[PDB]
């Protein structure tokens, strides 16, 4: 039978995470932004929550990047929006999130490339 | 694009040489999906479920 | 209500009239592969990669090209799309060299890439291939094209972006090739942007070079400053060290492309780095201390000045948590001298009015202008990618563009009114001919250059233009919403120095000397130890040794905009804030929390410990300093220009010469930029 | 805002749960000393069970409060039968780690982080 | 015939259709929904209410004798609300046949246990409650059974770090094994792997 | 056989290798050419899979017949450029003929 | 090897060399890269 | 070739080497540093430029299967050579 | 010692209505009177309309406009500026 619970959901003392990584960390809600090397489009689809950058310094035997960033490769992957914040939040990571950057639509026209009378004329194909 | 061509390929078709470096960096794309696969393994049925 | 409909697979489509095949079908969320086409390149055709079968038709579309027509069913799927792709795959490889693990593509390589997805596995061809010699185009970007596949996006792109008709194609068949013919370098304030639109490792950087792989890379999506446009970028780096910067998509701002100080400088970052706080010893000399020791002496010196003893200056590359920050502080011993090396009118309205020192059309603006008259500036250099939006709709929508200054090159036809800023005067009045356009143009746009304003009569030019638009504005009836005064910024933190109230320019130094100067990041020389009193202390803080350091008692190392999340302000007013790529370097601390350190030894602690309080605090202050990438409309111009009527100084009679006349003065303009051994080539290149 | 209980049906039924859990913890201490042969005073071991109780003092869902009674009987129960060890029992009083300054100047001396 | 792609069958596929109809009009207050993989697997998603039962009935009926628990495990996916998908993948010696029965479970809202119908999963629960925190009700003896004693948090959770957030060492100040925080002399280097061009046209998501 | 480095620092080995044992960086070199900088395997994160055997386009990086390495400190095991060169020239007669017996199975 | 010699080359050792671990000729690991920041160097003269 | 330093240490083919005030000196005190002294620059440097006759020559490195990718290079730029860009031999055309 | 006035509103938010009318009438005239005064006007979409003064030694105030009218805007400037 149920209950009603008045309070917003956090499972942050049930994860195990110790104080420092949940009270200092920020993560970022943010669709990845499409490689400009190339032309495909399927890496931007998803939402993506990454943790703020920590320091990396070099090992003193063989020049490594140490690191003492537990969570400095954790990346989680969501759906929507509001699956991402909802996560952030019954965790306690502050968060920030950007909004989606779609290609507006252009105008294109092959025929364009010829005018009469106009600076779209290309000189060389 | 799922086995590597033979090295000797590799090194003389174009097309080899990029499916050698695909699957050799990226590898192999799986279409979504899951499966549970056994086998009478020595000890017994020996399982994977895979996603 | 003229969307036809179309089908992609079956699914129905209600298009504009003239989408293509292929914008249709990205709409079904369906990517056609290409390697010719270009969205914001002119529609080239030849590749024959986007060849899609049309339901009933025998032949094969290009889907880039051929505009769609209602009713038709396209197959991006079908038996003849996919041996068309393998089929035209087939032919891109086979004169194709087996340089993968040489090339600096491999990994993200759109040939590899679509080679995996479309075309076959195995080559049939059993022949010779061919080979071409390369170019030597200059020290960015390094051409081997013998990996060329003819896609001409490097033709079009510098032909239409650059407006620079130096690529071409020479030859026929299959020995046709792009570059140059003679021996010319692809010299440009855009020109690294063909690395990029390269599809291939045919145009590759030179800097960047055998460095790194694409999968080792962490992205992190950061802004540039470089300039005042404030370009989205990524910065690449691995196991803590920048790799290359590249641009990130924004369609307001920088589109997808960066200027070559942006794409090339960041190896600026890599060299004259103060990474360790340094006081002088008794010899006078600057030696390594630590910072509990360095800070004792700066809040030992802070604790007695006050007042008018105390001022600060803030340079071209300072977050807005850190002016803030040095904000609080000073105004927490009595001080008021807050200033920046930019100069900017403070007669009229001033800094009182936002609307008066910003980009008030806009980036986007530009795009729906009909007239941009341009006072004093050469945007191709102080603002490339602001020059690249004008060019677009110059070539779009065929905009009318004059220039008011010196006859610069700025990659497009312009009218010259002339230099002398007389003729400010003259437009105003309706003398002048240029006029007869005005009263034709329901868009204007005044675009005054801020390197215009650092001249001595900066006052009255200002408000000449700002006087000239009062007759524009109903010369030809323009409506409340279109903005047609503007301030083109070349400073990173100029705008959001001008938020917080900083005064504008280093001359309340010069009228009350100061006993401590802070220098925050300030490099251009404009106060040096023969205009400051005998025996000065002077803080330096800032992240480069250049001009400012040799002269400090105290070196604070702070950050570089890679190292912290730090906000800034673009020409336009739109606030975005960068990220943490890698950390400071040393002993390099970050910029804001300096000064929050230096508050608590020296008794004044102020009210806040963390990034999150710090922004709390921009808010307390100018609240559109949070609003991240988000424009902030602003009206009472109308208020500025009356205040700006009563302003008795007069124009002088010097030709309007802007600063940077060639791509010569284009490299090295701040300290990273200085420090740049990419930029010295450059400047070493065109030169010589 | 409804949901299904796990065992108690509001905070009130679910603090008797604690106390519980709590007495059984301090009975245990004095064997846990005991029988593992730890170096500590009972004192010392009771208030580290204060303290581990008193880190989880703003839980209020019911739900999370039983989730915690679970698992603090486990813990209990994988100490009473010595199935951990001193390390294990002793890992609570991080004996061997230097606490990191909580001021501001001292963080800023050390490094970077906030 | 194709030397390179994988034969087909038929009359499997057609079978389990038949079975996982049968198996949704006798439990239609648990069955969510029914599917049959080209794989020729059978599922039945249920919801957790339908556990007990549903295994039962698969276990006892004549039609079904699925009496080897062949394993039981969890997938965390944060997306959902419902994080945790729990399987059952179960083997039916009789009719030499397979099936997987799933259902979802959160941080908050256990799942009941199966030890009654299959003993097998008495290790298995415990195996989900320690990767997962996914608690089970009447398990006879539910404890962490693969991590160390006291180890805090879920390591299969996917928000967990992969290297965890401690780690041990000697010390030979105290003279015993101590446990600090995690500071590795290399990083792990993740690699961005995935390519920007869509592979399968069959999976794409509708833009909306 | 010039003596010419085989390794052009195409990085397939780091990218296949099961245990991220291998570490590498490059730049041009005087002469322009493509090479590493750095090459570093950490064999006590090897798993000798072979895998980067594999994946080398030209044959640098192999896994020589040696089995008989033991070290008395583990930072010895830790290898950087210039003790896998050396391992090569010193191997280099043995593992030709190896190459030689079985690349024709590859 | 003494019918089938291995192919010479210039670069193979001549001198073989058995396990050296524990003695003074022991490999000792190292980064084999240069400095990638440099800093700044202050002037040696008052200002 | 294996320059040595002012502080005594040689120099790697890749130009490391510690500075003197460097501490990370210390792991060579009774050992050594490894250093490989075949430098590969200096050895493809004595190699002679192979002339042929065509204008686009293949490079496989040798051995067939056994060397590098096969790749073609230009040979028409006649006032420098042409590079294999694989084992770093200089091919020139003989007229 | 007043040092700085900032006004805070928003640019079609009705709460901020009345302080837009101050600014439209009163800021040209208010601004002569202290021609070396800095007032800053910083608009911003959906703000609460504030007046911060910032005094000496960096001792700041805030008057909250929220509904109020020009009138009533005016009266709560001139406190600020003259005491
Ligand atoms: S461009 Fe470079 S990476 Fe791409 S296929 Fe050609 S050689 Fe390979
Ligand atoms: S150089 Fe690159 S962009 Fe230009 S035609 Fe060749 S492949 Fe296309
Ligand atoms: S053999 Fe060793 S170095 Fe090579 S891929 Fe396997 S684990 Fe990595
Ligand atoms: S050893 Fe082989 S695979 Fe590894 S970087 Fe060198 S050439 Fe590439
Ligand atoms: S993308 Fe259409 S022909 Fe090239
Ligand atoms: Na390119
Ligand atoms: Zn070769």
């Amino acid at each position: 039978q149920l209950i009603t619970v008045d309070e917003k959901l956090d499972i942050t003392t049930l994860t195990g995470v110790p104080e420092e990584h949940i009270k200092t960390r920020k993560v970022r809600i943010f669709v990845p932004a499409r490689n400009n090397m190339q032309s495909g489009v399927n890496n931007t689809k998803k939402w993506k929550m990454e943790f703020d950058t920590r320091e990396r310094w070099e090992n003193p035997l063989m020049g490594w990047a140490s690191t003492a960033d537990p969570l400095s490769n954790m990346v989680l992957t969501f759906s929507a929006k509001e699956d991402a914040i909802a996560f952030a939040e019954k965790n306690g990571w502050s968060y920030d999130v950007e909004e989606k950057k779609v290609p507006k639509p252009k105008s294109k026209s092959y025929g364009a490339n010829f005018s009469w009378n106009k600076r779209t004329r290309v000189s060389t194909k | 694009k799922v086995s590597p061509p033979k090295r000797a390929e590799m090194k003389t078709s174009m097309e080899s040489l990029i499916h050698h470096f695909k699957l050799y960096t990226e590898g192999y794309q799986v279409p979504p999906g899951a499966t549970y696969t056994a086998i009478e393994a020595p000890k017994g049925e020996f399982g994977v479920y895979l996603v | 209500s003229n969307l036809i409909e179309v089908f992609v697979d079956g699914q129905s489509v209600m298009v504009e009239p003239g989408t293509t095949v292929l914008q249709a079908c990205e709409k079904v969320g369906m990517q056609i592969p290409r390697f010719c086409y270009h969205e914001r390149l002119s529609v080239a055709g030849n590749c024959r990669m986007c060849l899609v079968e049309i339901e009933k038709a025998p032949k094969v579309v290009a889907a880039c090209a051929m505009p769609v027509m209602k009713g038709w069913n396209i197959l991006t799927n079908s038996e003849k799309s996919k041996k068309a792709r393998e089929g035209v795959m087939e032919f891109l490889l086979a004169n194709h060299p087996l340089d993968c693990p040489i090339c600096d593509q491999g990994g993200e390589c759109d040939l590899q890439d679509q080679s995996m997805m479309f075309g076959s596995d195995r080559s049939r061809f059993l022949e010779g291939k061919r080979a071409v010699e390369d170019k030597n185009i200059g020290p960015l970007v390094k051409t081997i094209m013998t990996r060329c596949i003819q896609c001409t996006r490097c033709i079009r792109f510098a032909s239409e972006i650059a407006g620079v008709d130096d690529l071409g194609t020479t030859g026929r068949g299959n020995d046709m090739q792009v570059g140059t013919y003679i021996e010319k370098m692809f010299m440009s304030e855009l020109s690294g942007n063909v690395i990029d639109i390269c599809p291939v490792g045919a145009l590759t950087s030179k800097p960047y070079a055998f460095t790194a792989r694409p999968w080792e890379t962490r992205k992190t999506e950061s802004i540039d400053v470089m300039d005042a446009v404030g370009s989205n970028i990524v910065v690449s780096t691995r196991t803590g060290e920048v790799m290359r910067i590249l641009p990130r998509m924004h369609e307001d701002i920088n589109e997808e492309w960066i200027s070559d100080k942006t794409r090339f400088a960041y190896d600026g970052l890599k060299r004259q780095r103060l990474t360790e706080p340094m006081v002088r010893n008794e010899k006078g000399l600057l030696t390594y201390t630590s910072w509990e020791d360095a800070l004792s002496r700066v809040a030992g010196m802070l604790q007695n000045f006050e007042g008018n003893a105390v001022a600060a200056i803030a340079g071209g590359l300072v977050d807005a948590e850190a002016l803030v920050a040095l904000k609080d502080l000073l105004n927490k011993v009595d001080s008021d001298n807050l200033c920046t090396e930019e100069i900017f009118p403070t007669e009229g309205a001033g800094t009182d009015l936002r609307s008066n020192y910003l980009l008030n059309t806009t980036i986007a603006g530009v795009e729906e202008a009909d007239v941009v008259l341009l006072v004093g500036t050469n945007p191709r250099f102080e603002a490339p990618l602001f020059n690249a939006r004008i060019r677009k709709s110059w070539l779009h929508n065929d905009l009318k563009v004059a220039l008011i200054g010196s006859p610069v090159d700025l990659t497009y036809r312009y009218d010259h009114l002339g230099d002398s800023p007389k003729i400010l005067q003259d437009i105003a009045s309706g003398r002048h001919s240029f006029c007869e356009v005005l009263k034709d143009a329901k868009k204007p746009m005044v675009v005054l250059g801020s390197s215009a304003l650092q001249r001595d009569d900066g006052a009255a030019i200002l408000v000449a233009v700002s006087n000239m638009v009062q007759k524009i504005r109903v010369t030809t009836g323009v409506a409340a919403e279109w903005k047609v005064m503007n301030i083109l910024h070349r400073i990173a933190s100029q705008v959001a120095a001008l938020d917080l109230g900083y005064k504008p320019g280093v001359e309340a130094i010069r009228k009350n000397p100061p006993k401590m100067l802070f220098l925050l990041g300030a490099d251009g020389g404009c106060i040096t130890r023969q205009d400051l009193p005998k025996d000065c202390f002077i803080v330096y803080q800032g992240h480069h040794g250049d001009v400012g350091a040799p002269m400090a008692d105290v070196i604070l190392p702070g950050a570089a905009y890679t190292e912290k999340s730090a906000t800034y302000v673009n020409t336009e007013g739109r606030a975005q804030q960068t990220k943490v790529a890698v950390t400071p370097p040393g002993l390099a601390r970050e910029d804001w929390k300096i000064i929050r350190a230096l508050s608590e030894i020296a008794g004044i602690t102020l009210p806040y410990d963390t990034l999150d309080q710090v922004r709390n605090r921009l808010e307390e202050v100018s609240p559109n300093l949070v609003r991240y990438d988000d424009i902030e409309e602003t009206n009472y111009f109308q208020q500025a220009s009356e205040l700006a009527k009563l302003v008795n100084q007069e124009v002088l009679a010097d030709p309007l010469v802007p600063p940077q006349l060639t791509i010569k003065d284009f490299y090295m303009t701040d300290s990273i930029s200085r420090a740049s051994q990419t930029m010295a080539k450059c400047v070493k290149a065109v030169t010589e | 805002t409804s949901v299904k209980p796990i065992f108690s049906r509001d905070l009130n039924e679910a603090k008797r749960r604690v106390r519980e859990l709590y007495r059984a913890w301090y009975r245990e201490v004095p064997n846990t000393v005991h029988l593992m042969q730890l170096d500590i005073t009972v004192k010392q071991g009771r208030d580290k069970v204060r303290e581990m109780f008193m880190k989880n003092a703003h839980v209020t869902d019911p739900r999370v409060v039983d989730l915690l009674v679970i698992k603090g009987k486990m813990e209990l129960q994988e100490t009473i039968k010595v199935w951990k060890q001193r390390t294990h029992v002793m890992r609570f009083f991080h004996e061997t780690e230097t606490p990191r300054p909580k001021d501001f100047l001292s963080k800023f001396y050390m490094g970077h982080d906030p | 015939k194709r030397p390179t792609v994988r034969p087909r069958s038929d009359v499997t596929h057609k079978q389990l259709s038949a079975f996982g109809e049968y198996v949704a009009e006798i439990l239609p207050k648990y069955v969510q929904q029914v599917q049959v993989s080209c794989l020729d697997e059978l599922e039945i998603c249920i919801h957790p209410d339908g556990v007990i039962p549903t295994l039962t009935f698969l276990r006892d009926h004549t039609n079904a004798q699925f009496k080897s628990l062949a394993d039981l495990t969890a997938v965390d996916v944060p997306t959902r609300q419902n994080r945790f998908e729990i399987v059952y993948n179960l083997l039916s010696l009789r009719f030499n046949s397979r099936i997987r029965v799933k259902t979802y479970a959160d941080e908050l809202t256990p799942i009941d246990s199966i030890v009654s119908v299959h003993i097998a999963a008495n290790w298995y629960e415990r195996e989900v409650w320690d990767m997962f925190g996914v608690f089970f009700f009447n398990h006879p003896d539910l404890r962490r059974i693969l991590t160390d004693y006291g180890f805090e948090g879920h390591p299969f959770r996917k928000d967990f770090p992969l290297t965890g957030y401690v780690e041990l060492r000697y010390d030979d100040e105290v003279k015993r094994v101590v446990a600090e925080p995690v500071e590795l002399a290399q990083e792990f280097r993740k690699f961005d792997l995935n390519s920007p061009w869509e592979a399968f046209p069959a999976y794409r998501q509708p833009p909306e | 056989p010039s003596g010419e480095e085989r390794c052009i620092a195409c990085k397939l080995c780091e990218a296949i290798c099961p245990a991220q044992a291998i570490t590498i960086e490059a730049e041009p070199r005087a002469d322009g050419s493509r090479r590493t900088t750095r090459y570093d395997i950490d064999m006590t994160k090897c798993i000798y899979c072979g895998f980067c055997q594999e994946a080398c386009p030209v044959d640098a990086i192999v896994e020589g017949p040696n089995f008989e390495f033991s070290t008395e400190t583990h930072e010895e095991l830790l290898y950087n450029k210039e003790k896998l060169l050396n391992n090569g020239d010193k191997w280099e007669a043995e593992i030709a003929a190896n190459i030689q017996a079985d690349y024709l199975y590859r | 090897p003494t019918t089938n010699p291995p192919t010479a080359r210039k670069f193979i050792w001549t001198n073989h060399k058995f396990n050296v671990s524990a003695t003074p000729e022991q490999y000792v690991p190292y980064s084999t890269t240069r400095k990638k920041i440099h800093e700044w160097v202050p002037p040696s003269t008052p200002y | 070739g294996v320059q040595v330093s002012p502080s005594g240490e040689k120099i790697t083919h890749t130009g490391q080497v510690y500075d003197e005030k460097d501490y990370r000196r210390v792991r060579f005190v009774d050992r050594q540093k490894e250093v490989n002294e075949n430098f590969a620059i200096d050895l493809i440097a004595q190699q002679p430029v192979n002339e042929v006759e065509h204008r686009i020559i293949a490079c496989d490195g040798g051995g067939g299967a056994l060397g590098h990718p096969k790749v073609y290079i230009n040979l028409d730029k006649e006032t420098k050579t042409g590079t294999c860009g694989y084992c770093g031999l200089q091919f020139k055309q003989h007229h | 010692g007043l040092r700085e006035i900032r006004v805070h509103l928003c640019q079609r938010s009705p709460g901020s209505q009345g302080v837009r009318d101050f600014i439209v009438q009163r800021y040209v005239e208010l601004k002569k009177a202290h021609p070396n005064l800095p007032i800053l006007i910083r608009e911003c979409s959906e703000v609460q309309p504030k007046l911060w003064a910032r005094y000496a030694f960096g001792q700041e105030k805030t008057v909250s406009l929220n509904n109020l009218s020009a009138d009533e805007v005016t009266r709560a400037m001139q406190n600020v500026l003259s005491g």
